[PDB]
RNA sequence: GUUAAUGUAGCUUAAUACAAAGCAAAGCACUGAAAAUGCUUAGAUGGAAUUGUCCCAUAAACA
């Protein structure tokens, strides 16, 4: 199942606070990624 | 710096979540087990009725792989 | 009755952490299964944004075994990952003493 | 004897199940910790952001709003897979049964497992086979006979008129036990995803 | 109805004693992954004889 490993986390030491954003792609769907600064979403050309 | 409840609390939807996930593993293995046990009960069966159709079956295809899946 | 070459898969998804999740998952998935994972070597970033691959190595395979394991895969492979399938393509001290007397 | 083959086709779910509670009381838990491990007007830009992910509709889940009762198109379902079933008569039983065709000993499983593909539901619908090895296999006698049953993925489906006057309905898991009673027919779920 | 039944917890022909045991399995931490390591998790004798067959719950095929 997709849920298996949805629920993940970082494993870096020393980084930047990551932030989540959707990226809606050409068909409408979204999805969740970890993006450097506090944006909403995100548009695939 | 977080409260004593608050990381009981924690605590305990982590318990729950690991006995939930011992769940999972339970029923992904037992549906894994159902699904491995019928094709495996598919193999006994058809190798009564005609073995030569699985001694066809047995052989791979060079041209499945590779194989790409979303 | 044959046995299915070494077969490596491509994981490319956008984050190399949830990349790194299922690779992991699929490995210990793997490893259960007893599937061999010789290596899991990642792939340079694709510069332009970019996106992270990552190779989880599988040694080993079976037509039924194929057939449960991919589709069980399908399940697994969560939000907005690609999976890929393809074909595969310094000894020290102790081992070079071994094998010069078979040479000799 | 009777040589009868039989295909349980399988349909990949398109888009994923929304996330459980407890898996979103857990989502808040790491993005808790990672945020406390990390290394340290906006509002319009939010504003017109958030109004972007409106003007653009994502692909529903699931399908099923509208239709609530189409059974016979391929759409049945999205969060889940499904499972081709159309109602076949014969001369000593009347069952719902999982798509049947006749097979020779001159065409294999895989010819056959093709044929039943295309045969029972006249379209250019595509599907692929991953092994030759069959899923299941039930026997019924009144005279010797014998049904097979394969397992074939839907790549793609063009299922030009859905409203066939065949009964062909599309079950994940919630029908089959339904239309399908005898173990002969209802145990398909031993091999079903 | 006859078979075949399956009958301490995934496994064990652990145990019936002074304990319902051991092992498998699971979560978190530890950063390549896996493993290891530390801190944590959830459990069963259908139930007997007698052991190293019933017995009814159950039970497809026989029917």
């Amino acid at each position: 199942d997709c849920s298996r490993a949805s629920l993940t986390r970082l494993r870096r030491q020393a980084y930047a606070r990551l932030y989540p954003v959707l990226l809606v792609k050409q068909d409408g769907s979204t999805i969740h990624i970890r993006y450097r600064e506090p944006r909403r979403m995100l548009a695939m050309p | 710096e977080h409260s004593p409840e608050e990381s009981e609390r924690r605590a305990l939807l982590l318990k729950r979540w690991a006995l939930f996930k011992q769940q999972e593993h339970e029923m992904e293995r037992d549906a894994i087990r159902s699904m491995l046990e019928a094709q495996q009960e598919a193999l006994e069966e058809l190798k009564l009725e005609s073995a030569e159709l699985y001694a066809e079956a047995i052989k791979r295809d060079t041209s499945l792989f590779p194989f790409e899946k979303e | 009755d044959y046995e299915y070459g070494v077969l490596n898969i491509h994981l490319t998804a956008y984050d190399m952490s949830l990349a790194e999740s299922y690779a992991q998952y699929v490995h210990r998935l793997c490893n259960r299964l007893s599937i061999k994972v010789e290596e899991s070597y990642a792939m340079p970033t694709k510069t332009m944004l970019t996106t992270h691959e990552r190779v989880v190595q599988i040694s080993g395979l079976s037509a039924t075994f194929a057939e449960i394991f991919l589709e069980v895969l399908q399940s697994n492979l969560p939000e907005g990952v690609r999976l890929s399938v393809r074909e595969h393509t310094f000894k020290a001290r102790p081992e070079l003493e071994e094998l010069l007397a078979k040479l000799n | 004897w009777r040589l009868s083959g039989a295909l349980c086709l399988q349909r990949p779910p398109l888009i994923t199940k929304a996330l459980t509670p407890l898996q979103e009381e857990m989502a808040g838990l790491l993005q808790q910790i990672e945020v406390e491990r990390s290394l340290y007007l906006a509002q319009d830009l939010e504003d017109m952001w958030e109004q972007a992910f409106l003007q653009f509709r994502p692909g529903a889940r699931e399908t099923e709003a509208d239709k609530k009762n189409d059974r016979t198109s391929l759409h049945r379902k999205l969060d889940r897979n499904l499972v081709l079933l159309v109602r076949e008569k014969l001369g000593d039983q009347d069952v719902w049964m999982l798509p049947q065709v006749e097979w020779q000993p001159g065409e294999t499983l895989r010819g056959t497992a093709e044929r039943i593909l295309a045969t029972l539901s006249e379209n250019n619908m595509e599907a692929k086979f991953l092994g030759n090895a069959p899923c299941g296999h039930y026997k019924f006698k009144f005279l010797g006979v014998k049904v097979f049953f394969f397992k074939a993925l839907l790549l793609t489906g063009d299922f030009v008129q859905a409203g066939k006057k065949s009964r062909h309905v599309w079950a994940s898991k919630e029908e089959l036990g339904d239309y399908l009673q005898p173990k002969y027919l209802a145990q398909v779920r031993r091999f079903l995803l």
